[PDB]
């Protein structure tokens, strides 16, 4: 046809608008518990924020420069046990929607503790074994932005993870852990929707 | 009346060895 | 294992399942936490 | 813990900066005359977006794979030029003593094309029945199971200037690019 | 032998073996001979 002969000689690079699935896992981290919380703030163990480009050295950041906007589609965090089950400490985690809350503020437990028990989705149980927790959905489907955070964190990370401590690292014979302990590592299982190709900075 | 959503308990038990 | 002598009567194979099966020796009083994958790529060479 | 298999195929779209291309005024060395050559894989270069993606899967399809070329010298100066796509990596074409088998070479093959290089060409990749799948990453034995293949660019006439005259020294003469689009597999990440 | 691997293997091999954790009582079966041979008692004599 005259496509192929007008394309022969004229430096015209097509346009490319449309949505691409990925699906994924990878490997967060490792996560300690201190046998004597008191510091309240100290309840918190690990905050994490929700984007693709914040965990460095994993496949999530190495394809996320490679685009400009994106949405999860599922954000499933795992976690696995690395302890004894002689041992005995409680745990939970939630996911939160708004990046800009922080928990540490408040100076006692409780409320945090109810904080985190109130959101849907919060999960809570023995660091013993294995568990899973999920994202809530938003209605609107809005596309953010990829990279590190520039001014305000609401354009970017469409949420932030918290693990958080409970009761004390406790030993056999019943007395409280000295210094730390590794306790398990956690992962992610997703799918995302990138839009427009690039690289940045 | 209006209901608000609830906590739903789970889990199980721990068996002292797995004999396969 | 039988299979690797029956192997030599035919030119070619094709897998179509292979499930491996992690079975445990030890009690529940104890931990490593540990992961096992299937490399389809022979050439790869993690220890490098 | 219902961690899921996959095994899907995965389109994509891109396109890359491959750098910058000479020409000598009067090349007499016959194996000169090749004037520049690029594999055509994914993780052969260096910065692009497409290396990047290579190492992220386990193996890849090249749908389409047109090289680019824009000039940059006036329409005062002038010389001819080729550029071909062979699809086997150990071919090697430097090994002919005669510059007139080089060219003739180079011209059977499809999809190769000839201009002057005062002004902007496409180029084409051919297809093959097999549906064949390549691995990502570095050479480790053959280049066979890597490569789609190699990228030529050779030079055929002198490089004359206004009023019909070789000049004295080679020169910058524009750049290529390449738009692409790429089917992978499984997803890993390469050691 | 001298491999262990090839040892376990040819012990999972062959019908009605059984491998289980030292912990707990197994029981374990002869497999049949379809042509019913009477065998000799007492202490080996020349072959087995």
């Amino acid at each position: 046809g005259p496509v192929p002969l007008l394309e022969s000689n004229s430096n015209m690079r097509q346009m490319h608008n449309g949505m691409t699935r990925v699906v994924g896992s990878d490997y967060l981290g490792v996560v300690s518990v201190a046998g004597n919380p008191a510091d309240a703030a100290a309840k918190v163990r690990k905050v994490l924020s929700v984007s693709p480009s914040s965990f460095p050295g994993t496949r999530l950041t190495q394809m996320s420069d490679l685009w400009e906007r994106y949405v999860f589609r599922q954000f499933r965090v795992r976690y696995v046990p690395s302890v004894p089950n002689t041992l005995a400490c409680q745990v939970m985690v939630y996911q939160d929607t708004d990046p800009q809350d922080d928990p540490t503020a408040i100076k006692d437990a409780d409320a945090l503790l109810r904080q985190a028990t109130a959101q849907t989705g919060s999960q809570q149980w023995n660091f013993n074994s294995a568990k899973v927790i999920h994202l809530a959905k938003r209605s609107d489907n809005q596309l953010y932005y990829t990279g590190p955070v520039k001014e305000n964190p609401r354009f970017n990370q469409q949420g932030v993870v918290y693990f958080i401590q409970v009761s004390q690292a406790l030993d056999m014979n019943g007395k409280p852990l000295t210094a730390d302990m590794e306790c398990g590592s956690l992962y992610v299982d997703w799918v995302i929707d990138f839009q427009t190709p690039q690289v940045n900075p | 009346v209006q209901n608000a959503p609830r906590i739903q308990q789970g889990g199980g038990p721990v068996p002292l060895l797995e004999s396969n």
